[PDB]
């Protein structure tokens, strides 16, 4: 019971501060040295400041929210909570489809690489990314759009449980999967699978000539897979089939989003030799 | 005849070897230790220019100790100014590949070659507002590595062809050229009365050069590896030298002799650039190993460091009123320390 | 900017930026080639056919859109260590060599262990080049001159199963011609740990395609180089 | 070089008129462009001034929103349209180059200028002492410049010029920065002051002295000019 | 016979070479640091001069 309670605030609490203190070295790093400003790494330092700022608007009142069933904030700040959680998280994901695509056009354009993928396309990147979660999410959050046609269920939804919910509907749950996950999930495996082809191909002409690959590819796409995938199957399957679900795997399928977010920056940063060379040498 | 012609050539170096032998008492160290130490600098980084493309190859102080000339590889060769930090002109190039930069003493003229094995002429100061060559000087086989502004109608330029030559703008044609290396000498510097100029080629050797006559007068050994940089005193009775064996020596015209060594087995790269202080106190000299160590002139104990250069530095030099010390490198970023 | 003098000069250094970002972003898209070799090899022809005593002699030419520059050495000295290092930018070295003269062989063979170690010359393939095949299979033809001369080891030799001859082409031709590529590639692969890649061909200029072989090199040189950057190889 | 202009006349009250001041011989497109207003029984005065970018454009507190102007560089043009022209806007009209840089002198060139007649507060205030005074070719000649306010500034630079107009032709420099001779001036006048008032000495007087000096101050905006003293011989 | 030529002039040199008087290293050393020690006052560089001077502020 108590002891439940008090080991699941030490696992959130950990896992809120290794998202903090992580990011931040991922930010200073990328900030403060003057070799490391290429667009990809002004991409990878604007990812880090999204989840960030996910680490230090959100986490606190989600554990606050599923350790105790009830939500002693009032109905002003709900809002402001669903509101954050989705343009955050949608943040993310955006942010990792576009350095799937920078990288695509590494290997395969190699002769004009630097003749198009200059700091503007980037900046232009970063701001779409901030900018169309923004409107998506507030669109439904505050304009009263995703609750219509089930106005009563949602209001029995939400008493006969604790804190207020996320809960979604039919259209409005399958246009959130086709728009935020799906879309942003195909490009990932499209240009991960010809990297793929085209890194095995050079390896076995370099070998008859006179591995890696498969490995860095998947220990990209599993992180990514295996996190946002359940949350978001579970997410659209529950308006299509009856909503018959433990609130509990809710609360677990959040929490595995946020580790999302934790694992982002130790993949996408700590995973390469030049930004751990840069690093130990600060440190 | 060539058995007994040489003969007398060894036995005349052996007499001038024991003559340099014996005229020696002390070094500068025994005499010297009865002097108070420096005491830490604490250089800071007071400002940082920056504006180039691909890495710098050579900068020089104009005479007013406000501007400043320096010149990249990617064909562009600006002009700063170190309080404002502003671009006074910006002159394009044609050989994408310079090492040397030359800013007139009067203020007028700038000149700049490379392995184009052309040093040109750029008219500053014209009643046109733009900086158009006046006159480029051809006659060297190999590429020229350094070149310097005796006055404002008479520049000295030093090749790869082995011979350096002194020219004449208003004619432009040599009117005394220089022999003696064998090897290539990449580096030249200019006595303070403009009469005597001495240079370092690759065999390991330096010699003085009397400008008037157009011949050699003294030569200079005891250096390992080849020579990357020179430079005179203040007083001009002495000169540094530069070299790629970590180590960089203090010569003396007077005398003839080897005065100090200063070298310390932390540091295995190469001298890139040696400038003093208008004092004499201090001898800088940048590192292959990213670093611009500064070395004291008269007890070899160092004396601070000018860290913070992310790649090799090429140049250095120190400012006419003697108030800042400006390093390049090939990061493409200057810095104007103080 | 406290006065007018000073928004004055800092409206010329807005002006100056502006100038040196338009030029930066011509310099950014395009790809430096050195062209190092020798005499008797055709230099001149070929770098004619792409389409005093400086130094340098640059030329420039475009494929599919993409900018090469070709700093063809001039008339320097024979020592080659001080301007060697200037080039660290570049992204290869088409380094043409003459095979028809079973003499200068040798020396083009110390010549490219030469450029295969320096320390500087490191992550700079080298695209080697083969000319004159015309002569040398009129000399194969006309007999006389033989490798054995000057290489004995000829005769004990015979041609890879790899070999793709060409119709006709006696294959003591081509016998010979893959002796002199395997004597320069063991040369190459005898160091390098695969950070850079040599890159063999066979031309004779006289306007046969050569501009698409730099290309396609050039292509295979910068993929690598970013596949291994991202740890994907 | 040589600035050409092209206009004048009498216009009627109400009217509208474009003239230009065409430029040939020099780099127009890295030249300050200024404009002066000098009524034939009266002093100098200040009109405009545009940047070399176009990126800062000042005009005179008198008309602001009214006169226009405008450049073309592939041309070297400049223009003028007139709004709404008044009788008092009756003067003469000079286009004046200048750049602006460290040790730059402005304001060095002059042009003709044209012809045009109309049928019928707490910015630095400066004044000039005397309005003419004999002298004879061979003795010292000294005249005093005033201003209502401390010119020097915090970088350390007095901003003083003297033009001294010849009675026939258009003005040109002797000293700028109170301390800094002309390019082609004879080495006989200096300047000196201690922050308040200003004064000229000339050495040696020729015939080639004589005319109407004036008093210039450039520390903002306004661009304040003086009065002029006509020197009689 | 070119290289007896070059013989010539490299013994030319040596003699030359072989002219020049020198002085103790003594003399030599007094001069550098009279030299130092009289014109030690205005290296900006050594001795940090106050805030009114370096018009590198900032
Ligand atoms: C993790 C969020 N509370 C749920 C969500 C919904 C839609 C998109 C992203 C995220």
């Amino acid at each position: 019971s108590n002891d439940v309670r008090a080991s699941l605030y030490s696992l959130m609490v950990l896992i809120i501060l290794t998202t903090l203190v992580g990011n931040l070295i991922v930010i200073v790093s990328i900030s403060h040295f003057k070799q490391l400003h290429t667009p990809t790494n002004w991409l990878i330092h604007s990812m880090a400041t999204v989840d960030f700022l996910l680490g230090c608007l959100v986490m606190p009142y989600s554990m606050v929210r599923s350790a105790e069933h009830c939500w002693y904030f009032g109905e002003v700040f709900c809002k402001i909570h669903t509101s954050t959680d989705i343009m955050l998280s949608s943040a993310s994901i955006f942010h990792l489809s576009f350095i799937s695509i920078d990288r695509y056009y590494a290997v395969c354009d190699p002769l004009r690489y630097k003749a198009k993928m200059n700091i503007l396309v980037i900046c232009v990147m970063i701001f779409i990314s901030w900018s169309v979660p923004a409107v998506f999410a507030f669109g439904m959050i505050f304009l009263e759009l995703n609750f219509k046609g089930a106005e009563e269920i949602y209001y029995k939804h939400v008493h006969c449980r604790g804190g207020c919910s996320v809960f979604f509907s039919k259209i409005s749950g399958v246009l959130t999967f086709m728009t935020s996950f799906y879309i942003p999930g195909s490009i990932m495996l499209c240009v991960y699978y010809r990297i793929y082809l085209i890194a095995k191909e050079q390896a076995r002409l370099i070998s008859d000539a006179n591995r890696k690959a498969v490995k860095t590819l998947g220990i990209v796409m599993g992180v990514f897979l295996i996190c946002w995938c359940p949350f978001f199957i579970c997410t659209v399957m529950d308006p299509f089939l009856h909503y018959i679900i433990p609130p509990t795997l809710n609360d677990v399928l959040i929490w595995f989003g946020y580790l999302n977010s934790t694992f982002n920056p130790m993949v996408y940063a700590f995973f390469y030799p030049w930004f751990r060379k840069a690093l130990k040498m600060m440190l | 005849e060539l058995d007994q012609l040489r003969q007398e050539a060894e036995q005349l170096k052996n007499q001038i070897r024991d003559a340099r032998k014996a005229c020696a008492d002390a070094t500068l160290s025994q005499i010297t230790n009865n002097i108070d130490p420096v005491g830490r600098i604490q250089m800071r980084t007071r400002r940082t220019l920056r504006g180039h493309l691909a890495k710098i190859y050579a900068m020089h102080w104009g005479t007013d100790s406000r501007l400043l000339v320096s010149a990249s590889q990617d064909g562009k060769l600006i002009i700063w100014d170190s309080y404002t930090t502003n671009k006074v002109h910006a002159i394009p190039l044609r050989s994408s590949w310079v090492m040397t930069c030359a800013y007139a003493p009067s203020g007028n003229y700038v000149a700049c070659g490379g392995l184009d094995n052309i040093c040109s002429i750029y008219n500053l100061k014209t009643r046109e507002g733009n900086v158009r060559v006046s006159r480029e000087l051809a006659g060297h086989t190999g590429y020229l590595s350094c070149c310097r502004f005796l006055d404002d109608n008479q520049i000295v330029t030093s090749s790869g062809d082995t011979t350096c030559a002194l020219w004449d703008i208003e004619t432009g044609q040599q009117t005394t050229t220089f022999t003696g290396h064998t090897g290539d000498v990449m580096s030249l510097s200019l006595a303070p009365d403009t009469r005597l100029f001495v240079s370092g080629a690759c065999d390991a050797s330096a010699k003085l050069w009397d400008v008037r006559e157009g011949m050699c007068r003294q030569t200079f050994t005891g250096h390992e590896s080849d020579i990357n940089a020179i430079c005179f005193f203040p007083n001009g009775n002495a000169f540094a030298t530069g070299s790629d064996d970590a180590t960089c020596r203090l010569f003396d015209l007077r005398a003839d002799q080897e005065l100090m060594t200063y070298s310390h087995d932390n540091i295995i790269c190469g001298i890139t650039s040696v400038s003093f202080s208008k004092s004499g106190r201090l001898l800088l000299a940048g590192y292959d190993d990213f670093n611009c160590n500064v070395w004291d002139a008269l007890k070899a104990d160092r004396a601070g460091v000018l860290a913070g250069h992310d790649n090799r530095v090429s140049c250095l030099g120190v400012t006419d009123d003697g108030m800042a010390v400006a390093t390049g490198s090939w990061d493409s970023f200057l810095k104007i320390w103080n | 900017t406290l006065s007018a003098e000073d928004k004055a000069a800092v409206e010329r250094s807005k002006m100056i930026e502006k100038q040196l970002q338009k030029d930066k972003q011509v310099y950014r898209a395009t790809h430096r080639l050195l062209l190092l070799g020798a005499d008797n090899s055709g230099k001149s022809t070929i770098v004619k056919q792409m389409r005093k005593t400086s130094g340098i002699f640059e030329t420039k030419f475009q494929v599919d859109k993409v900018n090469f520059h070709m700093f063809d050495v001039g008339a320097q000295r024979d020592e080659r260590r001080k301007w060697i290092q200037c080039f660290n930018d570049v992204t290869a070295i088409i380094f043409v060599v003459d095979s028809s003269d079973y003499n200068r062989l040798q020396e083009a063979l110390n010549d490219f262990k030469s450029i295969w170690n320096n320390r500087w010359l490191r992550t700079i393939s080298v695209i080697l080049f083969l000319n004159k095949q015309d002569l040398l299979a009129e000399k194969v033809l006309a007999g006389k001159s033989k490798i054995e001369d000057y290489f004995p080891e000829f005769a004990r030799y015979t041609t890879p199963e790899d070999a793709t001859p060409e119709p006709g082409e006696d294959p003591r031709v081509t016998r010979a011609k893959y002796f002199i590529r395997d004597e320069f590639l063991r040369i190459s692969t005898a160091s390098g740990d695969g950070r850079h890649y040599c890159y063999p061909h066979f031309t004779c200029s006289v306007d046969t395609e050569n501009a698409r072989r730099i290309f396609n090199d050039c292509r295979d040189i910068i993929q690598r180089m970013h596949l291994r950057q991202y740890e994907l190889l | 070089v040589q600035l050409v202009e092209s206009g004048g006349g009498l216009v009627q009250p109400g009217g509208s008129r474009k003239l230009s001041c065409s430029a040939s011989g020099f780099a127009f497109s890295s030249f300050g462009m200024h404009w002066v207003r000098q009524a034939p029984e009266k002093g100098l005065e200040w009109v405009a001034y545009i940047s070399s970018g176009s990126g800062t454009i000042y005009y005179a507190d008198t008309v602001k929103g009214r006169f226009t102007i405008s450049r073309d560089d592939p041309k070297n043009t400049l223009f003028l349209q007139m709004t709404s022209l008044r009788s008092e806007d009756t003067a003469m009209y000079y286009c004046v180059r200048s750049i602006y840089y460290y040790g730059s002198s402005p304001f060095d060139f002059w042009g003709q200028g044209t012809t045009l007649t109309v049928s019928s507060s707490s910015d630095i205030v400066m004044t000039q002492a005397t309005s003419s005074v004999p002298v004879t070719p061979g003795e010292s000649v000294s005249i005093s410049c005033r201003s209502s306010k401390s010119l020097l500034h915090s970088n350390g630079n007095t901003y003083l010029y003297w033009f001294l107009q010849r009675p026939g032709q258009s003005p040109q420099l002797l000293i700028y920065r109170m301390s800094n001779l002309a390019s082609g001036v004879p080495d006989r006048f200096s300047g000196s002051g201690s922050g308040t008032a200003f004064t000229l000495t000339i050495s040696r007087l020729e015939a080639e002295d004589v005319g109407v000096y004036y008093c210039m101050q450039h520390l903002e905006y306004p661009l304040t000019f003086g009065a002029g003293t006509k020197l009689e011989l | 016979t070119a290289s007896i030529a070059q013989a010539r002039k490299l013994v030319e040199q040596l003699k030359m070479e072989a002219n020049i008087d020198r002085i103790k290293v003594s003399k030599a050393a007094a001069d550098l640091m009279a030299y130092c020690e009289a014109h030690a006052k205005e290296d900006p560089l050594l001795t940090p001069v106050p805030a009114s001077e370096n018009p590198f502020r900032e």
